[PDB]
């Protein structure tokens, strides 16, 4: 921009993935697994004999499961330690993921609602006691989205593996008071999951193997649509069920769970652990939600990330909101539901925009000390870093 | 309440079998699930196929007795990989019901028993069998611990009034745990402990190799449990335990006497060390599963951080146990006071925010302790069945026809439940 | 036969019988189901659980409360705490019962139709009388001059009077009451640390909100010395034995009453909208109403609110207005005692709608015959 | 389920490439300082290998227990000899040969143990550890055979020298026959 287009950088602080680059890069270009580990135990023969490495930090560590001690210190995919993390920012810097030095620079990254800052504060005063940017930027997670397009109204709604997200917003204000979140995704989900596999006979160690669910969810999992009459047909039919091989070799055999893991969204009791689930709140969301956004809400909420590149649910839900509508409220009136203008709010942009949504700021930004927060007002004592 | 006969209990375990009388008060049976066939393959001479006309070609026993039949391969319809002839199990029980017990299936009552981890189809085809062959009046195969629900009633003092607290369970080829609370649970916090007596005691056919001999390979199992759990213990540091044995005489140097069985006559053999190195798996699952190891304490701690806070009260009030390996003698009240010791512990990690303020709200603390967790669980299950509440809720036989012969290829669960 | 005395309103159950000069006894309104199965069925406990027993069992059970206008109403299970409170709890079913009832303003039309549909032809109840809460305070205290501003548990309102003529066009009805808070009042103190509570713990959000906090008295410096200081600590100790130090807490929502603002709402603060009504009040006793009022129902003994509406009151004052603002004890309790002086008068009695009169107008006597 | 967990890595720790440099009771020669006659860092390894070598894999901390596996594994390297030794006199000979007979070393690959253990990238990493090594030889020797044995004043003991070919992990440094 009016400057190098070094110097600036980017970061989804994800919890599958870290997604991170120079400030308008095509993707996050750099992408790994948000993992770290440093040397334990797991062979049990002589094998081996490496020699190369010991300590490992995502796309790097991928390889080596209990050779070493993997972590992930966190509750709700938010950390709770300072350290490991230091050693992820010190590989970082190299073409490792960024090439990059800090000081001289600026950066945009993104915060919690109700994140506990004084954590926050205490790590940027250590980013400030090491990587020192010139200036700095941090917003609320979800803002992000609305970037690359100018966005302003609806929902604002994400999902992955560790969490979900769920902000009401108008006019830009997400409504705060009001505001939601679900604190999950797909790791507990798997949890559950595996539990029914246990019972098949696939009693296999979690240690070395839950996150096996990890490599078909991401690959290759899916939902889909018609889902009653899929009910219906799955038990009658029995053929519909699947199967894989286990890349180590084993085909093990799978049923519905593929994708009716996903019941336990709708009916968290489930899990017995109760719940109406999230459709129930969604429910009870837009039943909060006024006159006039309820409406436009028949086609304008919005939605983020991988997580939203998923067949078949959207329809199904949809399918399933002209329903709860009709029966609770229309209390039997029909004619409009169509006429309720309807029409699907996450495209194959979604993909990218976990960096990208970000990216379209800094594209307007980079220039802007209007903007930038900064190690002075950390070195001030300053209330907050920013302007 | 009847057919023209009340509900008994059999409990059909995967090692022995256990059953009693209407009106007794024990299993008067706890017994060999084991049956005896040639398999030795010289399958020859004036062949025939297709025609399942009056035979001459048949060579079987079975039961405890079975056991001693040569050529014929003493078989266990216990399950082990081994399921399949639960094609056998129907004429197996035949024999038990009609020609051991010599009773009548169409006039009784019943109650029987299955694993948590159960597959339907090798059930469901044995409910035709069993409303068609056996014809029950009715019956329901309930899951085993459903059976020492009753003996925790069976004791019912004042504070028996709830539903809320913890069993733990153990067995030879099951071991188990379950979070109830008024009966409900949570799946992965229900544990369901593969961990189990046979995967001990051929370990302890290695510890053979450590002292004493003069024994039929097949005999030496015998004779190792026949040692193992009159004198076997815990110890709390090997290298102090090593020295008794080693020194302070018989108390710890014991000797047992029996017979050499290739030909029946005498051996007179150790005993020592191996009474404390035994049963120490508890503490050790890795003895069974090096492959997923963990011990008692941390199992117990792997449930009790899934149930939350408020029912942590009640389990502190409220701990409970289940089979004759949970009536055993300072092994768990060694693991009791050093598990105490470890939620205390854990507990005190708290001491971070207030400080020092350091003190417990007072809660309660018991659990169960007798014999009687043996013998009661026939009795109490017979009873149970007995209740009148029982026999329509139970599936009588038409609550099987519209279970079974109505409804797999019409309506399953209308598919999988929709 | 002969009549009974209790309140019946959105927040506790307050039952007692006439002669009494208290509630008989004191407990929630609640009750519910096992949505997590009670599978050993008969296993020491219920199949489904009202009020303190619930409560001790609460975690099997999805529990219920019932009103907000256009968006809660449950109408008939009602009948599944009644039932028992009355046949068990008054040890009497009110079929048999000449019977003082109670209600508030501008309800849906047909709500006086499903409670009078229940009370004849479901509870059979031979006769009785609907009434004004707020009259059984004004049985005790005995004003004629005043506004009532008032919250519950569950509802709200300002209640002007002038020597008989309670205020037909200035005597109000909102919903939002002691409920509300908790709801707000829990989203923040994971910040504090607590990263471990939902529904079933904001039960303890509801508690400790009621047994130690104060509505603070200048919340401003209240928090300016906050942003600064810690020596606030009256602390809580966690189920079984974690003291949550906490205690400055224990008046910092309160200022969102005088700032609805704060959930950035279109509502002017308590005060303001309340002077606000004032307008709709009466022109001339706006003289009068300042040295005028004292205290009686279920919240009235919480601390810190009385002088800081007092002084906001004085702070919005005219002069030659003295700003009387009084605490009598027991003010918590002087609606069911004042239900049992209302029990003394035979008029109240001839007061009744029969059963009768649910015949013979049909059903159509109630919105012209009950207060 | 942890061993007697080693109290022995300290501080004091220094390294000859991967693994421990400390004062610690090595009866032989080689650079380890030494230190008061003790059931030290080889009892942490031998009094409580009748709780280690039934485990079949561990949480291992750092260099000392990296070192560890020599000093619990060639418990059972002596039990190859001991059987043979059904008298300590034929020990009472091989209480010469354990310092004698050093085990293969890293920069070797078919040595497995630079999965763990650093190469001679310079040759000092060797000509350290070469003598390092004699001392704990003989000094596992020495401990183990006056500890057990008097030639037939005293036994063989099967009731753990049965551990011979049982190992932690079932796994060995050298020697598989005897």
């Amino acid at each position: 921009m009016d400057s190098q287009g070094r110097k600036v950088v980017v970061c989804d602080n994800g919890t599958g993935f870290v997604k991170c680059g120079y400030a308008g890069s095509n993707f996050p270009e750099h992408i790994f697994p948000a993992l770290v580990g440093r040397p334990i135990i797991r062979s049990t023969t002589k094998v081996g004999n490496i020699e190369i490495k010991d300590l490992m930090v995502g796309d790097e560590a991928s390889e080596l499961r209990s050779m070493l001690e993997v972590n992930y210190p966190m509750e709700n995919g938010i950390v709770r330690n300072w350290d490991d993390m230091k050693h992820l920012w010190d590989y970082t810097f190299g073409p490792e993921k960024l090439n990059i030095d800090t000081r001289n620079c600026k950066i945009l990254l993104t915060e919690p609602p109700m994140n506990p800052t004084k954590n926050r504060e205490k790590i940027v005063e250590v980013m400030f006691e090491t990587y020192q940017f010139s200036g700095v930027y941090v917003a609320i997670q979800a803002v992000l989205t609305l970037y690359a397009q100018g966005l302003l109204t609806g929902v604002v709604v994400d999902s992955g593996d560790g969490v979900t997200h769920i902000c009401p917003v108008y006019e830009g204000f997400s409504l705060p008071h009001l505001t939601r979140r679900l604190d999950i995704a797909g790791r507990d989900i798997t949890r559950y999951l595996i539990k029914l596999l246990l019972l098949r006979g696939y009693a296999f160690n979690h240690s070395a193997d839950f996150e096996t669910v990890r490599m078909i969810k991401e690959k290759l999992c899916y939902v889909g649509y018609n889902i009653e009459q899929e009910q219906k047909l799955a038990l009658e039919t029995t053929v519909l069920v699947e199967s894989y091989t286990l890349p180590d070799g084993r085909i093990i055999k799978v049923g519905g769970e593929r994708f009716e893991a996903p019941e336990a969204l709708f009916q968290p009791h489930l899990i017995n652990v109760e719940g109406v689930g999230v459709a129930e709140l969604l429910f009870n969301t837009i039943q909060a939600a006024d006159i006039d956004t309820r409406s436009e809400f028949y086609k304008h909420i919005v939605l983020s990330g991988g997580s939203t590149m998923y067949p078949g649910l959207p329809s199904r839900l949809e399918r399933e909101l002209k329903q709860l509508y009709l029966e609770r409220v229309l209390k039997g009136d029909v004619e409009k539901l169509s006429k309720f203008k309807i029409r699907i709010e996450d495209p194959p942009r979604r993909k990218h925009m976990v960096f990208l949504g970000g990216a379209v700021l800094a594209d307007i930004m980079k220039d802007k000390d209007n903007f930038w927060m900064t190690r002075q007002e950390y070195q001030e004592k300053g209330v907050r870093v920013l302007e | 309440m009847a057919g023209r006969l009340p509900a008994c209990v059999v409990d059909c375990g995967t090692g022995y079998t256990k059953l009693g009388y209407a009106g007794n008060t024990e299993p008067q049976f706890i017994i060999p699930s084991c049956i005896a066939i040639k398999e030795s393959a010289k399958v020859g001479d004036q062949a025939q196929r297709r025609v399942m006309k009056g035979v001459d070609d048949l060579d079987f026993f079975i039961g405890d007795e079975a056991i001693e039949k040569p050529t014929y391969a003493t078989k266990w319809p216990i399950r082990h990989g081994i399921v399949e002839d639960w094609d056998l199990m129907e004429r197996f029980m035949e024999q038990v019901i009609f020609k051991y017990l010599r009773a009548e299936p169409e006039d009784h009552y019943f109650l029987l028993t299955e694993p948590p981890l159960n597959t339907p189809e090798n059930r469901e085809y044995t409910a035709e069998i069993m409303f068609e062959s056996f014809n029950v009046p009715g019956l329901y195969i309930a899951v085993q611990a459903v059976l020492a629900l009753a003996a925790s009633w069976t004791s019912r003092q004042v504070g028996e009034r709830t539903l809320t607290g913890t069993v733990i369970d153990s067995g030879d080829g099951v071991t188990h745990v379950i979070p109830v609370a008024e009966g409900y649970v949570i799946g992965s916090c229900i544990k369901h402990i593969p961990i189990a007596g046979r995967d001990i005691t051929y370990f302890i056919q290695q510890l053979l190799r450590d002292r004493e001999v003069g024994i039929p390979p097949e005999q030496s199992l015998e004779t190792a449990k026949a040692v193992k759990e009159r004198y076997s213990y815990v110890c709390p540091d090997l290298v102090k335990e090593f020295n008794k044995y080693d020194t302070d005489g018989s108390k710890w140097i014991k000797q047992y006497t029996g017979i050499n069985a290739i030909s029946k006559k005498e051996f007179s053999i150790d005993v020592g060390y191996e009474r404390f190195l035994g049963p120490e798996i508890f503490f050790h699952p890795e003895f069974a599963n090096p492959d997923f190891t963990q011990p008692i304490s941390e199992v117990v701690d792997e449930v009790i951080q899934n149930c939350p806070i408020d029912v942590r009260r009640p389990l502190y009030k409220n701990i409970v146990l289940s089979g004759g390996s949970t009536m055993f003698r300072d092994f768990g009240r060694r693991l009791q006071r050093d598990l105490k010791r470890t939620v205390d512990a854990r507990l005190k990690l708290s001491e971070e925010l207030s400080g020092g303020r350091l003190k417990p709200k007072p809660i309660d603390v018991q659990v169960i302790t007798h014999h009687m967790q043996r013998y009661a669980v026939w009795f109490g299950g017979s009873m149970l069945a007995s209740t009148p509440e029982f026999y329509q809720v139970c599936h009588t036989k038409k609550d099987y026809e519209e279970i079974g012969p109505s409804i797999c290829r019409h309506n399953p669960v209308f598919g999988v439940m929709s | 036969t002969t009549a009974l005395v209790c309140d019946n309103g959105s927040g506790l159950v307050k039952a007692g019988f006439a002669g009494d000069d208290a509630p008989r006894a004191v407990f929630p309104s609640i009750v519910g189901r096992p949505r997590h199965q009670g599978v050993m069925v008969g296993m020491g406990q219920k199949d489904s659980y009202v009020g303190d027993e619930a409560q001790s069992k609460r975690g099997i059970l999805t529990l219920k409360y019932p009103i907000e206008h256009g968006i809660i109403t449950n109408w008939d299970d009602m009948e599944k705490i009644w039932h028992h409170t009355f046949y068990n709890e008054l040890r009497v079913a009110p079929e048999e019962h000449p019977t003082l009832l109670t209600e508030a303003p501008l309800n849906p039309k047909a709500n006086r139709e499903k409670m009078t549909q229940i009370m004849f032809e479901t509870f059979n109840v031979p006769a009785m009388y609907v009434a004004i809460q707020a009259v059984l305070s004004l049985y005790a205290s005995g004003r004629t001059t005043g506004i009532v501003l008032d919250s519950g548990d569950g509802v709200t309102h300002n209640v002007p009077i002038y020597e008989g003529y309670a205020l037909p066009h200035a005597i109000m009805r909102l919903d939002l009451a002691g409920r509300d808070l908790t709801d707000y009042l829990m989203k923040i103190l994971t910040e504090r640390g607590y990263s471990f509570v939902t529904t079933a713990e904001r039960e303890i959000v509801r508690d400790i909100k009621e047994k130690l906090c104060y509505v603070a008295l200048d919340f401003e410096n209240e928090m300016a010395t906050a942003a600064s200081s810690s020596s606030l600590e009256k602390s809580y100790e966690l189920p079984d034995g974690q003291v949550i130090t906490i205690g400055n807490e224990r008046f910092r929502c309160p200022e969102t009453l005088f700032q609805p603002s704060f959930i950035g709402m279109e509502s002017a603060g308590i005060h303001e909208t309340t002077y606000n009504s004032i307008m709709k009040c009466d022109i001339d006793i706006r003289k009068d109403l300042y040295a005028n009022n004292v205290m009686s129902g279920g919240t009235t003994m919480y601390p810190g609110i009385a002088d800081r509406m007092q002084k906001e009151i004085t702070a919005l004052a005219p002069s030659t207005m003295k700003i009387k603002i009084i605490a009598p004890p027991e003010r918590k309790y002087s609606v069911w005692i004042g239900g049992s002086i209302l029990a003394s008068l035979s008029t109240f009695q001839q007061m009744w709608i029969t059963k009768q009169e649910y015949d013979e107008a049909g059903p159509s006597i109630v919105h012209r015959k009950c207060f | 389920m942890p061993a007697y967990h080693s109290s022995l890595m300290d501080p004091d720790t220094k390294l000859i490439g991967n693994m421990a440099l400390l004062p610690i009771r090595s009866q032989f020669k080689g650079p380890a300082p030494r230190e008061t006659k003790d059931t030290d860092i080889v009892d942490e390894a031998i009094y409580y290998f009748k709780a280690n070598v039934f485990f079949k894999n561990y949480e291992i901390k750092n260099e000392a227990d990296r070192t560890l596996i020599y000093i619990t594994l060639y418990i059972s390297e002596c039990l190859k000899k001991l059987q043979k030794c059904n008298s300590k006199s034929q020990g009472e000979k091989e209480m010469y040969t354990l310092g004698i007979t050093n085990f293969p070393i890293p920069g070797e690959p078919g040595f497995p143990l630079n999965a763990i253990y650093a190469k001679p990238a310079n040759k000092q990493e060797d000509e350290v550890m070469r003598a390092y090594l004699q001392q704990l030889r003989q000094e596992t020797g020495l401990r183990l055979c006056e500890k057990v044995f008097d030639p037939q004043n005293d036994k063989p003991s099967k009731w753990w020298t049965c551990f011979v070919k049982r190992q932690f992990m079932n796994k060995s440094l050298s020697g598989p026959g005897q």
